[PDB]
């Protein structure tokens, strides 16, 4: 509420007016790392402050322990503070012990003002009442959906706070119950912070064709579980791409040009062969099942049925003869509709400069997940493992430049060979069937497989927990549920665990499903004694004991909060 | 018959791109894309400190527009569709329909500091304040260019029935003067091949653009691509129109003598002595959207034959003499622009009366190499005549010491009398 | 349009090598088309005062403007023009003009002070006598100039402004433009000389002039010299047509259309207009050049039918009344606007006064007769109301009493005592 869309820019004229110093840096941007969408946001939020000059210091946070630390240790002389992918669930003064009044000067008059400003910019629309409206230290870039649907919690809250019998007992009590009716509930995201940022840009005038492709990345980014976002974003982001597009041409090593074009629900389309594009895409083993052999059989025969030999598949997509790629739209108009991948038709964002190649968005966002994700007594392990999660991020960092491709086929290379390992697992976990029905929500646990020291990173987890949504959505036999994907760290030796939502298929076209595992967490962790971390910014990933993985399991099926 | 068009200022057709300039000036540049039956509309400006660009989208389409220091003017010609945007966003926008009669369109809209003027094909001229407040409907001969810079509007008239004409006043939050009304426009239209066809089906008039000066002379550009400035504007009886710049001349001079066709001139604003504007290369006059810097070309009086450069060069290069005929008479017109410019608006910097002093001295300096040519060919009475139009009373012994190389006693004489009645 | 080029009082060659170029109140301009070669033979009629000379043209000067010190030949196509004076002790001198594709020379005018470029596209071109330039500046497209005594009078035509006329006047100090492109009253034109002549000359301009009071005047295709009248103040000015020489000619014939007298003007002097009666099929002067005849000038109030159902023709008297108190009138303005402001030029102007208002009394006079004839009292009194001095008034108290009528009389007492009382 402290910050609609059309007064994003007065709030930018805020940093500027606490930042804008040459002698001292004053302004510390807090990102989450691992996240690709902050990622994108921070570079784009870096490039609009070296246009203009301000001091910056980005520092990367994976705990919210990392972000208590970090937060602790700071000095007084800096003034704003950006909070980007995090911050809009929890209650910050509660988290940062924040009390207003050693914070305030100059109060004298019905005016307040404090020496620090600390923003967030948060994608989880779960937002902390007292966060957004009773704080003044804390700023929200709010998307517009506390003037749509927040006004009764608004009230409520504002009531609540105003006044501190039948009369008292009936109002306070029906207030605190639409208070606790927009809690404890679940979690989801319908912005992204790239289209935030972008239309902060949009109302100073810092907007270019740089700006435009982080954006896109962005909003790309998070097409794999909230579709609905990217469908919702994508009018924006077409307007925005035939706004600052050039008139026209000749291929020439200086112009870059980014087109509207088909890009294909394919993983590394151009930067791998055509079969192992195919292959390794999630929809299409979603559809076809290709994790047993019938599957392959049956990708076979369809490349049998498009004309495409397999020893032309299976060819580099750049040395791919092109009366095979030219016309691949045609076949792919006449043939998937048999096997029922009408939905590999989509039209995306390719980018081209020079005569270096072209790459989509969706590869692009690949590689970066990759390079966030295997780019390079216990506490100092935990300590070593943060420390080489946050060097990856800024190895990913490295690799948005233009001028540091070589990062970006490392990315490539490492996006197929983690594909590799993903597809490895995926179907260990289908063959011997890992996969149990507990009624409430399916249960997948893994106890050994290949390459086991992958799964310690969180976003290898989601993608093999996004591999098995995919893979079991398009299965109707089984309705939704939710699940948990526990994976075991013998050095560490904790079960990490992750909160999987399950979706639609693809080719349905409604409300969105909510993150239910949050709340039955917090829950779980105050009533018993489980020593649990709840530090990441996803609130579905925690960290249990071996010991204790089994009674926190039983104690989460007898919970109805799922 | 004739068929009326919407104008800007120096706005860009559509061709057969999919985007085109709205309006282009010395504030920034309004462009407009196509975007699948709406329009998004990108207002940059050059002025990076002051104003900071912007953008939106437009569901009307906007097809007029008009930039100053205090707003931005969109209008619509078919359905009578204004909008006026402040851009500081304190003041409000508003948006307003004006009535608009079968046959009607708005053919050009012009901002004001106080008022708002909007122009139609059938002669009407709408005029409100910055707020929206109606304030005048005045019924004249239809406007085809408006421009407007401060408190002055200079508009430009055309109809079968009446002629090519133009308006200049000065309208004021007082002391409401108008200069000219209707008075006849001393231009060329453009004698009505794809290339020129596809900008002359959008601006049938020639315009290329229509300003101010830095001082406030209105200025001009028509199809034969010269510069008309308006000289001696706030004096009716002493008014007349200069052309400052030929630039198919100065093409042709800066190429080397080359008939050269590729190269064209896209007028933005005129700074003294100096006028800002893209050397357009390709096959069309228009810009496209990767718009270059501006490039900047000196105004020559033309007063360049040639037949003389062609025969004297067997870089085009101007022998002394008629160089200093030019520099003489473009140093005349730019002293009286100056002195009127500083005697009635005042100076607007500190800059303007050594510069001043500076182009009456290189006045002199052109008119003593002409009294030189003068006194090489034993001609005594140019050179009398040379010398007395010679302003300063120190440039006159220069005149003196070219006599007395020359061997003209009785110039001496006749000089030392005119310097005798000089003393008083 | 053509924008052929203009001199003034210009004949076209009609299959002829000998053509005329400009004739004035000082002499006559020729051109004899000769093995490729022009030959121009200037000649004045003033031939005690210097001597008409030959030179060899090469160039082909077909724009040429004559005064009392110099000639300015012009070339319309190459704009190579060329002043001459008349006597040897000031040089020659020849200038190239820039022109641009398709522009020509349209007019040039000479003063004794200002040479003058008219252009196609209106650039208005300015020089000194020695040929140092002043000004140049672009107005609507020259077809017409003239000039004397650094007045300069133009006319200009295009299709997107229509025929209009300026008359700037250059001080030392600065220009001063009296009426800039206001629009002129002539009247454009609509065999084989008619052809030949409006192909040579599609304006029809005749002739364009000053008057030697400095007062502009035009002689267009209609036969009707126009005088600009009270052009020192611009919220003021008339443009009279003082001659209709069509109805001059037609009573000079003697009540006959003719088809072989014409007339080709040179100038006006005070009551005269100097000019050439060609007789022949065409309508410019030949290579035996007569005497030049002078024609008074006569106001367009004279109906055909009329005087041809009252009859060398007779002129009934109240016809002739109110033509000569129309001329007095308007003579009278117009020397009345040139002394009070430019002073005396030849010193018998002050008697001129006198005479004029004499006969303007004396036409009113025969036009109060002739209203008493028939017994119109307040006709008679409007008549009374516009005489200028009280010595006719005692002859317009003689006519009253003479048709036994009072009630005239006890107005005109009345105004009389008005009059000298007050």
């Amino acid at each position: 509420m402290y910050y609609g869309i059309s007064q994003f820019s007065e709030a930018y004229n805020k940093i500027l007016r606490n930042s804008s110093s040459h002698s001292s840096c004053q302004l510390v941007i807090f990102v989450s790392c691992l996240n690709i969408d902050a990622l994108c946001a921070t570079k784009m939020l870096s490039l609009l402050f070296k246009k203009q000059l301000v001091q910056s210091q980005i520092v990367p946070i994976f705990g919210y322990s990392e972000l208590r630390r970090h937060y602790s240790q700071l000095d007084d002389n800096i003034n704003s503070l950006l909070l980007v992918g995090f911050g809009g669930v929890i209650d910050l003064e509660a988290f940062l012990e924040i009390d207003p009044q050693e914070y305030v000067i100059d109060t004298d008059s019905g005016e307040q003002s404090f020496r620090r400003d600390i923003y967030v910019l948060d994608a989880h629309r779960p937002w902390n009442l007292d966060n957004i409206f009773g704080s003044q230290i804390i700023q929200c870039f709010d998307d517009g959906t506390v003037d749509d649907t927040l006004g009764e919690q608004k009230e409520a809250y504002y009531k609540l706070l105003e006044l501190d019998r039948k009369q008292r007992k009936k109002q306070i009590h029906e207030y605190e119950g639409v208070l606790e009716e927009y809690y404890s509930q679940g979690t989801t995201v319908v912005n992204s912070i790239s289209a935030q940022i972008y239309s902060l840009l949009s109302a100073i005038g810092e907007t270019n064709l740089s700006n435009l492709w982080l954006n896109i990345l962005g909003t790309t980014s998070l097409d794999i579980a909230y579709a609905q976002v990217y469908n919702r974003l994508y009018p924006l982001l077409q307007d925005e791409v035939k706004r600052l597009t050039p008139s026209s041409s000749v291929k020439t090593p200086d112009t870059l040009t980014l087109n509207i074009q088909p890009d294909y629900y394919l993983f590394l389309l151009r930067h791998s062969s055509l079969y192992d594009s195919f292959y390794y895409s999630n929809y299409v083993n979603a559809k076809l099942s290709l994790w047993n052999e019938n599957g392959k059989k049956r990708l076979h025969k369809m490349f049998a049925r498009m004309g495409i030999p397999l020893s032309t598949a299976q060819e580099t997509w750049l040395y791919m003869d092109h009366s095979i790629k030219r016309e691949l739209g045609i076949i792919f108009d006449k043939n998937l509709d048999r096997y029922g991948l009408q939905d590999i038709i989509r039209d995306g964002f390719v980018r081209t400069l020079g005569y270096r190649g072209s790459i989509s968005a969706s590869e692009f966002v690949e590689a970066l997940t990759a390079l966030l994700e295997v780019g390079n007594n216990s506490a100092q392990k935990l300590t070593n493992l943060r420390k080489r999660w946050v060097s990856n991020f800024w190895l990913s960092w490295d690799a948005l430049d233009d001028r540091k491709v070589e990062l970006l086929n490392r990315g490539i290379q490492l996006a197929q060979d983690l594909q590799r390992a993903i597809f490895n697992t995926g179907v260990a976990i289908l063959e011997k069937k890992l996969i149990k029905h507990l009624r409430i929500y399916r249960l997948c646990v893994l106890q050994d497989g290949p390459d086991l020291d992958l799964y310690r990173n969180p976003l290898t987890l989601l993608r093999l927990g996004n591999w098995l949504i995919e893979c079991c959505a398009e299965s109707e036999d089984k309705q939704l549920l939710p699940m948990v994907l526990a994976s075991i760290d013998e050095n560490t030796d904790t079960y990490l665990v992750a909160g999987l939502t399950p979706r639609y298929p693809r080719g349905l076209d409604k409300k969105p499903i909510l993150n239910n595992f949050s709340m039955a967490f917090q829950q779980i962790t105050a009533e018993t004694d489980a020593k649990v971390r709840i530090d990441n910014f996803e609130s579905s990933i925690i960290e249990i004991r071996r010991e204790d993985l089994s009674p926190f399991l039983e104690k989460l099926t007898l919970s109805g909060l799922l | 018959k004739f068929r009326y068009m919407p104008f800007s200022p120096a706005g860009t057709p559509f061709g057969f791109t999919d985007r085109r300039y709205l309006t282009m000036n010395e504030v920034g540049y309004v462009s407009t894309v196509k975007n699948s039956e709406q329009y998004s509309i990108t207002v940059s400006f050059f002025d990076v400190g002051r104003f900071r660009e912007y953008h939106f989208e437009d569901l009307f389409g906007y097809d007029l527009c008009f930039l100053n220091e205090k707003g931005t003017l969109f209008g619509q010609s078919k359905t009578g569709q204004i909008q006026y945007r402040p851009h500081d966003s304190i003041h409000s926008n508003w948006t307003k329909i004006i009535p608009l009669q079968a046959g009607e369109r708005i053919t050009s809209v012009a901002a004001t500091p106080v008022r708002v003027i909007v122009g139609t094909s059938l002669g009407y001229f709408r005029s409100f304040n910055q707020f929206g407040v109606p304030f005048a409907v005045e019924k004249t001969s239809p406007i085809v260019a408006l421009t407007a810079q401060n408190y002055r509007v200079f508009s430009v008239h055309y109809s079968q029935f009446h002629g090519l004409s133009y308006s200049l006043s000065e309208l004021g939050t007082s002391s409401k003067r108008y200069y000219k009304r209707e008075c006849p426009l001393p231009m060329s239209l453009p004698n009505i091949k794809d290339a020129n066809l596809d900008y002359y089906n959008f601006n049938p008039m020639g315009i290329k653009s229509l300003f101010f000066s830095s001082y406030g002379d209105p200025c001009i550009f028509g199809s034969d691509n010269t510069l008309l400035l308006l000289s001696k504007w706030r004096s009716p009886e002493e008014s007349k129109w200069l052309p400052i710049l030929d630039s198919n001349m100065e093409i042709w001079k800066m190429s080397g003598g080359k008939e050269t066709t590729d190269i064209h001139v896209w007028p933005l604003a005129l700074a003294y002595d100096t006028l800002n504007c893209i050397l357009v290369k390709g096959k069309h006059i228009w810009p496209e959207f990767p718009l270059p810097l501006p490039s900047e070309m000196e105004i020559r009086m033309p007063v360049f034959v040639k037949s003389k450069l062609l025969e004297e060069n067997k870089e085009i290069q101007i022998p002394v003499s008629m160089a200093a005929e030019e520099e003489y008479l473009r140093s005349k017109v730019l002293s009286e622009l100056l002195t009127d410019t500083l005697e009635n608006d005042g100076e607007m910097y500190g800059n303007e009366n050594e510069v001043l002093a500076a182009l009456n001295g290189a006045y002199d300096k052109a008119l003593l190499r002409l009294f030189a040519s003068a006194c090489s060919d034993q001609n005594v009475e140019k050179a009398l005549s040379l010398a007395h139009e010679l302003k300063q009373d120190r440039a006159l012994t220069a005149a003196v010491k070219i006599s007395e190389r020359a061997e003209l006693p009785s110039l001496v004489k006749k000089i030392n009398n005119i310097r005798e009645a000089r003393y008083e």
